[PDB]
């Protein structure tokens, strides 16, 4: 649906 | 093109490309230079 | 990642979200062929 | 939701 | 051409 | 004969510039024909 | 640093 | 404490920390709203 989470691409 | 000051491209663990703005932790699929 | 595999093309919609097209099958995906493979 | 189909990639 | 893509249609 | 009825998943559509076509949502497609003249 | 579920991991 | 703030919600994630929802917003955060108030 959306992407990763920015603290899970961190 | 170049992204824009603050953007990275990256890809998702099932390969999907998405666009990472490290000013505003905004993550979207869509290409900020198509926008 | 390497090359695609044969009959692949990546490619971007009017959006901007990049798509992956398989030219043998017809079908078009969001994920890369080689993250599967 | 899903890509655009072949038909209209072509 | 051809007709309207299933995924854009529903 | 008499036409009958459209197989089990396929919807009759017209699209935005007034065309019909034809949708099967068991094999997820669209086509312009009309699959009852395919045999179907 | 941790931050918590972003909102479209939420909903 | 009382209830939360109107459009708050309290969840707690997988690793069991708890966080709070502002759906007007759409934020998360981990203070308790009522701590100001």
């Amino acid at each position: 649906e959306a992407p990763p989470c920015y603290m899970d691409v961190i | 093109g170049p992204l824009p000051p603050g953007w990275e491209k990256r890809t998702d663990s099932n390969g999907r490309v998405y666009f990472v703005n490290h000013n505003t932790r905004i993550t979207q699929w869509e290409d900020p230079r198509s926008q």
